[PDB]
């Protein structure tokens, strides 16, 4: 290569040794820059059970720019839009080359477990979430039923 | 500390550059004082990748 | 590089202070640039023990 | 301890793992600061065969001061006096805490293999050595015979 290349090869090669808890990812074709992750809906979120698939796309000048990550799977979460885009700090402003694809998946997981108050990507969902979890989680698990599993 | 391998995988991993993650770390940041990247990765960075403290210089390390 | 142990004995030995040879190295010398002693041993030295270059300062390293 | 203490303990503990080629040393009593080395006259010096014993004494503020080392054994060498003292750069001006007892023994060995022109401790011996090795080595081995073995 490289350099993103020789880097991403380690990334991948490490994600094999020590995969992040809930999921796995990898190259789709021989194009090492186009990845697909599968994330296994985390227990004690309202997404447990269902399985979710995400698309990873490394920029040519990764790790200095953050990778493009977005759910292909349908999902009910205030920080994920109807088109798949994720609303996460590291994915945008807070990204650092120091942090790995492995590490981002994790934070996505934890984001599914704990959505946000200031960030609402979909204001439709956020409001229901704010002080009516009861309702929120029903629709959350309902979608998990319908589209995830 | 658990037997056969590691630290070793881990020990080297603590000592390898944090961005190319290939070359061994060689550069202390000014002023943040992190010894966390190799000579080559440095120029492409404005802020130290660890604490988002902005880099203003480098000291090179000679483990001779 | 030969099997079981080492580098490990040796890897740690490359990373340990050069005078107390107990505590891990933490200090880059100014100006000689050697990262070769731990915080504690430094004060007792006028010249860097490696190249007899005289010490005029220190930078502290944060492997955080 | 320590600190010289905890240091010297490693010194010793390492000199066991990886002893310097020709010799070994260690504490005499429980006084870790009083050591005795035995050095095994190096092959292809005129001292081969014979065995030599040295006395090591660590200063209380070692490693910042060099250890006191001197042959108890008799020896014919321009850089060692009739009383046992060694004339070596590191033993005096060139000492550095960075260097170990192990390392000094080595340089003593190599000093026995290659004496000096500017340093003559015993000018009596140096002159014979200068341009009459023939003669020098005879007396050198002769003493090895008489006192070393
Ligand atoms: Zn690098
Ligand atoms: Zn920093
Ligand atoms: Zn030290
Ligand atoms: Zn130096």
């Amino acid at each position: 290569g490289s350099m993103a290349l020789k880097r991403i090869h380690k990334e991948l090669n490490d994600l094999a040794r020590d995969p992040p808890a809930q999921c796995s990812a990898g190259p789709v074709g021989d194009d090492m820059f186009h990845w697909q992750a599968t994330i296994m809906g985390p227990n004690d979120s309202p997404y447990q059970g269902g399985v979710f698939f995400l698309t990873i796309h490394f920029p040519t000048d990764y790790p200095f720019k953050p990778p493009k990550v977005a759910f292909t799977t349908r999902i009910y979460h205030p920080n994920i839009n109807s088109n798949g885009s994720i609303c996460l700090d590291i994915l945008r402003s807070q990204w650092s080359p120091a942090l790995t694809i492995s590490k981002v998946l994790l934070s996505i997981c934890s984001l599914l477990c704990d959505p946000n108050p200031d960030d609402p990507l979909v204001p439709e969902i956020a409001r229901i979430y704010k002080t009516d979890r009861e309702k929120y989680n029903r629709i959350a698990r309902e979608w998990t039923q319908k589209y995830a599993m | 500390d658990l037997p056969v391998e590691e630290q070793l995988r881990r020990l080297q991993e603590e000592r390898t550059c944090k961005v190319c993650m290939d070359k061994e770390v060689s550069i202390v940041f000014i002023p943040c004082g992190h010894l966390v990247v190799c000579k080559d990765c440095a120029p492409s960075l404005r802020k130290c990748p660890i604490c988002r403290s902005t880099i203003k210089g480098t000291v090179r390390t000679f483990l001779s």
